[PDB]
């Protein structure tokens, strides 16, 4: 779950060292015994892990430049043209095989 | 939206001239800082010294660029690593937030009279990936942009013809002749 | 200036005393000189014998997915697609 | 050749088994290419002999080229051999772009045809992938072969309708031999 | 209402609160230095009134698992501005000196739209 | 007379200073296809033929089945290795 | 005395802090789970078989440019 | 030394038209070439290929003489373009199969930072109606 | 109830806040390639307001302003004082105009009449004919009928160039907003930079009049000066009337240098800060008219007189005018802003010496009503 912590694998493969900060950094997946957990690929004092699917495409906040302050400050969001999604769902059932197979 | 003019018409024309000015110049103030400008804007045209920042998949371009085939050193155009020796920005790639303070950062380090190509969609307008939560929705929102050169990557011949441009750009402008005024 | 001031065929002019007529003070507004309404228009309507004929619009696969359409009525029949028009009489 | 240093089975090129002799011919070679730089000279003369090759700079923008008739470039709508729009606006082109570079509203003009309104690209949002040329069912959009488009602002890209309109009027020609070349190769 | 669970970091709510006081010693240690080495306007006096009013933030956390975490957050907060990783951007992010407060009471809110 | 070269005298220690034989790299018209070329016909599929043709005989994605459980499997009914030994060595 | 340092705590734990959702969002904006509407001109209902989630919506205006 | 070389350099330098008409155009191209007039644009242009040099040298163009210095990479017109790319071998001199409709327009250069710029502007007439107090 | 101008639901306001969303505000900014242009524009930006931006000098020195505004937000119009054409132009469409256009010093193609309030009622009249709802400048709060120079005989133009300014636009105007500051402290400012510079410095002895001692300033922060703009353009209840624009608490000029040089770490052994009296030297005057009589631009640090006459005259609020108070602006104090504003300029840290345990510079104090009046007895 997004709480209880996990396993980690550095201490057995120490090709995964990385992969471990990345998904910490992706989802929050905690890692016990990792040797650091420092994210990886977000910027820094980011906030929430984008890869869930609780989480808005673009982002809460979005940076810009100020004169005021001769430095870049984030804001909340603000787009030009609202990312238009589309709804592509079935109405009709594809595949026969997936259907009952794999029940409770 | 206008037109090339057709054959006769060029005819009936004069040559167009070469400082972009004119030679309509009334005084001999007006016509002498005309003429220096001309020098001026011959020197900044002419040799003209990209910084690289090339960040990603526009960089091979921009290298290709740099290539024997399209030579743009055969231009005047040079690779100078040291943003304080370099005279034009090639933003390149996408601009990531962590990014964003950097390319601020040594946008500014660069001294004046500094421009900046806007190369491919990405850095344009934030390119295929604008909606996303760790890009800058294009390269305006953090430096003032001089020229875009649209494609993804633009080809080679693209870029440089946007070079070109921005020599023109650099030709026509208006600074002793117009400080006169001021 | 003539080019903030022309209908688009689409049909918009900025308002006289409208804000965004101001982004035109340096730039032109290009408005496109043929409308295909007027350009369809002059196109003569093609006859035929049969009661049902066919279009592509185009010629081969250059032109618009094939389609029949009927003359039985006595009007004209405009293709969907091209707006090619059809009378059998 | 001196033998090897691990034997090697098929399906693979050891690049270092060779072995550096011990051979006083071979020692007193390598000993005198180091005391002269025999190898430096080799590199020397190959760059001397290769300034006698012509250079393969295209003299921009007088000599230029060469594409090929699929290139993917400036966007342009075409018309019918009669000038009337092919646009119908079947929405595919915005449906399969990936960008969702194009925003698209159509109604009935005033004879009841199915026709845009507006029909919009962000060319700093397209990718130039040509799928929007690949889905149009009748040819509507197509990426003409113009590539130098450079703009010195950024709201100059953003094409609307009546600029891509202006662009297929100015390239027709051009597109017409290009799909005449593929249109029953594509 | 209970589950019989896995532990993170600390057992009970006090060994929480040694953790989580542990990282208010950093943070109240640290911010000397980050005065001196990020050229931004911030004082010490400003940089520990926010440090105070931001463990405020959260006061009213209960489960000893999400403390846990949150300190976790801290802890690595604390590095990337002991070693001076972030940018005097990133730092000043917690004043949000960008946007205006917004307006708030009801005429406000209505007469500026929602 | 064929492709612009430098002076033969130049070619020769070109040639000397290179020591291989040098064959040229520049593209000519004449080196290169005949850039304008007939139009191309695709054949036609195997799937394409026209009778005995039916999609339901043939096709895959209908086909594909959800993972099976090997305990379960066994419960319907030289030590094992996950596949021929590879000397990676 | 333990199972790999097991513990007792509630089932629910609120974890919005913890979350990094602006507390704006949490404290304006409601939820209303619901299974997607049936399509009216359509004939297959295999995607109006789940329980769907979703915000309300907020506010539209159109670009000055 | 001047094995035929220096020959070659005469036909061009001379029949260029002398001393001034050989630096212009080399002053102006940054090289100067033979070939053949392989066909004289609607616009001034004048297009020449010679197989002699490869392909990025085969065929090349020497821009309207009243653009003195202002040459640019769109001068090239629509009918041509393919041909300057190595997109088409037909000449459009030779290939007369290309339409010839009404509606095309004439080229035009890449107007930019100049009053006849471009620029945007939505394409949709309103969406609501106000009411109207009058009415 | 207040009329309405417009409309048109395009031409209405819209939106969160925000780069995008539209105020129903159209600004031109006449002089906004200034120190204060930039913190108003980049304000007027974050509000999501059209700009037309109307500048003389090459558009390269504005193109930096494009940074402001989402797209299509900014446009640059060539113009000139001289054309009066060009401004009618600019501002057909336009719904606001503010007049920051205005010199320090004098130049060779305008005198501080023909650029200060010749062209400010030009402006005016252009655009009062336009029908402009709100009309805002800006007079510096010294502004006297009738001024007195104080140490130099002719350094009291632009006082007087100022009233004759508010006066005339007041006349060809019925009601604008006469915004007006004095001595605004921020980046790249007069005021800062001056004490800041060389050729304003002697060997190592600021000259100030009289001592710096018998002056009384009240500096306000730019942006605070620029939000005070924004904010009584977005009401037009604030229309025909003036505001003195000041900071929170008054100060003497030697509290300030003083309190400057601790910042810079101008005065810990060696590098050995003194205060004259102008008037007993006579070379700072020389420097500043050869400073001005060379200098082709702006003289070097702003050393033409026209400054010292600045520094040297007080700073008389009124009672009954409004502020910024009234225009609902917080005022962030130099005790807040000032020290990171001259970090930059910090110096000094000799290899004799020890620098680093040196206190965070006291602050000045303040000066009281009754203070004052000790002070002018
Ligand atoms: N400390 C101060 O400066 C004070 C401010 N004020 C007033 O506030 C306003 C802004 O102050 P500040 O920005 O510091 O002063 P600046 O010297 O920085 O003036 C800024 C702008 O004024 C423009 N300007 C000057 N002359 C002309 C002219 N003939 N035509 C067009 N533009 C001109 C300049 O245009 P360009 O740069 O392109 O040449 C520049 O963009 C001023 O008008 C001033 O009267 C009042 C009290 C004190
Ligand atoms: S714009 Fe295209 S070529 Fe450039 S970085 Fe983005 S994807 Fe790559
Ligand atoms: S796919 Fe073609 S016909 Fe359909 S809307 Fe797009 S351009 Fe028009
Ligand atoms: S080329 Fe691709 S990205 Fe560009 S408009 Fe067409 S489909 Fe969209
Ligand atoms: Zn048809």
């Amino acid at each position: 779950d997004e709480l209880t912590p996990l396993d980690s694998a550095c201490e057995v493969h120490k090709a995964a060292n990385w992969y471990e900060r990345e998904i910490w950094d992706m989802y929050g997946v905690f890692f016990a015994n990792h040797p650091d957990l420092r994210r990886i690929l977000t910027d820094y004092g980011f906030e929430g892990h984008p890869q869930r699917r609780d989480f808005p495409l673009s982002g809460y906040v979005e940076l810009r430049y100020d004169d005021e302050k001769k430095r870049v400050v984030c804001e909340p969001l603000e787009l030009a043209q609202e990312f238009r999604k589309f709804d592509l769902s079935a109405p009709w059932e594809q595949f026969p095989n997936f259907r009952n197979a794999n029940p409770p | 939206q206008q037109t090339l003019p057709v054959a006769e018409v060029a005819q009936n024309l004069p040559k167009k001239g070469y400082s972009p000015f004119g030679t309509k110049q009334s005084s001999v103030a007006e016509w002498s800082l005309a003429r220096l400008d001309d020098l001026l804007n011959w020197g900044r045209k002419g040799s003209i010294w990209p910084l690289t920042f090339g960040l990603a998949c526009c960089a091979v371009e921009m290298m290709h660029i740099a290539a024997p085939r399209y030579d743009m050193d055969r231009y005047g155009v040079v690779f100078r690593a040291s943003p304080r020796q370099a005279d034009v920005i090639i933003v390149a790639g996408t601009l990531t937030n962590k990014m964003a303070p950097a390319l601020r950062k040594v946008y500014d380090q660069m001294p004046e009279p500094r421009w900046v190509i806007s190369m491919g969609s990405c850095a344009n307008g934030g390119g295929y990936y604008h909606y996303s939560y760790s890009v800058v929705r294009g390269c305006d929102r953090i430096i003032p942009v001089d020229i875009y050169v649209p494609g993804c990557p633009p080809t080679a011949e693209a870029l440089m013809y946007g070079v070109l441009q921005l020599q023109k750009k650099v030709k026509r402008m208006k600074t002793l002749q117009m400080w006169y005024r001021k | 200036r003539g080019d903030i001031e022309k209908v688009t065929h689409t049909g918009q002019v900025f308002d006289k005393e409208d804000y965004r007529n101001a982004r035109f003070v340096n730039a032109k507004r290009y408005v496109n000189e043929n409308w295909g309404i007027k350009l369809i228009e002059e196109v003569p309507p093609k006859e035929c014998t049969e009661r049902v004929v066919f279009c592509d619009g185009g010629d081969g696969p250059l032109g618009h997915p094939k389609v029949y359409i009927n003359l039985d009525k006595p009007g004209n029949h405009i293709c969907g697609y091209c707006g090619l028009r059809f009378v059998k009489k | 050749e001196p033998k090897d240093i691990v034997e090697v089975p098929k399906g693979y090129v050891y690049v270092n088994n060779k072995e550096l002799s011990m051979e006083f011919a071979d020692i007193t070679d390598r000993a005198a290419s180091t005391m002269f730089f025999g190898e430096l000279l080799r590199g020397f003369a190959v760059t001397l002999a290769h300034i006698f090759k012509e250079p393969a700079t295209i003299n921009y923008p007088f000599e230029k080229g060469p594409l090929s008739p699929r290139f993917r470039g400036e966007h342009a709508l075409r018309r019918y051999p009669s000038g009337e729009e092919r646009c119908i606006a079947c929405k595919l082109c915005e449906a399969i772009c990936p960008a969702q570079a194009i925003t698209i509203e159509a109604e009935e003009r005033a004879d009841g045809s199915r026709r845009t309104t507006r029909y919009d690209i962000d060319m700093t949002k397209c990718i130039y992938c040509g799928f929007c040329q690949e889905a149009c069912p009748v040819d509507a959009i197509v990426e003409g072969p113009n590539f130098e488009f450079s703009t010195e602002t950024h709201e100059e890209l953003l094409y609307n309708k009546e600029k891509l309109l202006c662009n297929g009027d100015k390239w027709e020609s051009e597109i017409a031999s290009n799909l005449q070349a593929d249109h029953l190769y594509r | 209402a209970v589950q019989q669970v896995r532990p993170i970091l600390s057992v009970d709510r006090e060994e929480a609160r040694k953790r989580a006081l542990n990282l208010y010693k950093a943070w109240y240690r640290q911010i000397p230095y980050i005065v001196m080495d990020y050229d931004i306007p911030m004082t010490v006096e400003q940089c520990r009134d926010k440090l105070r009013e931001e463990f405020v933030k959260h006061r009213n956390v209960t489960d000893i698992r999400v403390i846990d975490m949150l300190v976790i957050k801290g802890q690595m907060e604390l590095k990337e501005s002991v070693e001076i990783w972030k940018q005097k951007g990133h730092i000043m992010r917690y004043w949000k000196e960008s946007q205006d407060p917004k307006p708030t009471d009801f005429l406000s809110k209505f007469i500026q739209g929602v | 007379a064929l492709r612009r070269d430098v002076s033969p005298l130049i070619q020769r220690i070109r040639a000397f200073l290179l020591g291989r034989e040098h064959n040229l790299a520049l593209r000519f018209e004449d080196g290169l296809a005949d850039r304008t070329q007939p139009q191309p016909e695709i054949p036609d599929g195997p799937s394409h033929l026209l009778s005995a043709n039916y999609y339901c005989q043939r096709d895959g994605r209908r086909e594909v089945l959800p993972p099976i459980d090997l305990v379960e499997q066994q419960k319907q009914l030289k030590l094992p290795t996950p596949g021929k030994v590879y000397a990676w060595d | 005395n333990k199972l790999s340092g097991k513990i007792t705590v509630p089932t629910a734990v609120n974890l919005s802090p913890i979350s990094g959702v602006p507390e704006e969002h949490i404290r304006e904006r409601r939820v209303r789970i619901h299974i997607p509407p049936k399509n009216a001109m359509q004939s297959g209902t295999d995607n109006v078989n789940t329980w769907q989630i979703e915000f309300d919506n907020r506010e539209r205006w159109e670009n000055p440019l | 030394l001047g094995i035929n070389r220096l020959t070659k350099l005469f036909q061009m330098v001379r029949e260029a038209g002398g001393l001034k008409q050989a630096y212009l155009k080399l002053y102006r191209n940054d090289d100067l070439k033979i070939g053949t007039l392989v066909g004289i644009d609607k616009y001034g242009n004048k297009y020449f290929e010679n197989p002699y040099y490869f392909y990025g040298r085969n065929r090349w163009i020497e821009f309207a003489p009243h653009v003195n210095m202002d040459y640019d990479g769109s001068m090239i017109p629509a009918e041509w373009y393919g041909w300057m790319h190595y997109k088409t071998d037909l000449p459009p001199i030779r290939d007369g199969c290309r339409p010839k409709y009404k509606w095309i327009a004439d080229h035009s250069e890449n107007l930019s930072g100049t009053k006849e710029a471009y620029y945007p502007y939505s394409t949709t007439p309103n969406k609501v109606e106000a009411w109207e107090p009058k009415a | 109830p207040r009329p309405l101008k417009t409309t048109n639901p395009a031409a209405m306001k819209r939106g969160t806040g925000g780069r995008s969303s539209f105020n129903g505000i159209v600004a031109t900014v006449f002089g906004a390639t200034g120190f204060v242009g930039r913190y108003v524009c980049n304000k007027l930006g974050k509000s999501g307001t059209q700009m037309i931006l109307p500048y003389r000098g090459d558009d390269s020195d504005v193109i930096r302003l494009k940074v402001t505004g989402d797209l299509g937000q900014v446009l640059f119009h060539f113009y000139n004082l001289e054309d009066p054409a060009s401004i009618r132009d600019a501002v057909k469409h336009s719904n606001v105009v503010i007049n920051l256009v205005g010199r320090d010093f004098e130049t060779k193609n305008f005198k501080f009449k023909d650029v200060h309030v010749n062209g400010a009622e030009r402006i005016a009249r252009i655009a009062r004919e336009a029908g402009v709802e709100r009309f805002i400048h800006l007079s510096s709060l010294n502004v006297e009928a009738n001024p007195k120079d104080l140490y130099v005989k002719g350094g009291s133009e632009w006082l007087k160039s100022k009233y004759e300014g508010e006066l005339r636009v007041r006349d060809a105007f019925p009601n604008a907003t006469i915004i007006r500051p004095a001595d605004i402290y921020g980046s790249e400012d007069r005021f800062l930079r001056y004490y800041a510079h060389i050729w304003r410095r002697q060997f190592r002895s600021m000259p100030l009049w009289h001592k710096g001692e018998k002056t009384v300033k009240q500096p306000v922060y730019v942006s605070d000066v620029a939000q005070a703009i924004i904010n009584a353009a977005k009401d037009p209840d604030s229309a025909g009337r003036i505001y003195q624009a000041v900071g929170p608490k008054r100060y003497q000029l030697s509290e300030l240098v003083d309190w400057f040089h601790r910042l810079m770490r101008k005065d810990q052994k060696r590098w050995g800060y003194m205060r004259y009296d102008m008037r007993w030297d006579p070379t700072f005057l020389l420097k500043a008219k050869l400073n001005s009589f060379i200098c082709p631009g702006t003289p070097i640090g702003g050393l033409h007189p026209a400054r010292i006459e600045r520094e040297a005259v007080t700073d008389k609020v009124l009672t009954g005018v409004p502020t910024l108070e009234d225009l609902g602006v917080t005022l962030t104090t130099m005790e807040q802003q000032v020290p990171w504003e001259l970090r930059p300029y910090r110096a000094a840290l000799y290899y004799d010496a020890e620098l680093g345990e040196f206190e965070t510079p006291s602050p000045p104090k303040c000066i009281e009503a009754r203070d004052e009046l000790r002070l002018f007895a």
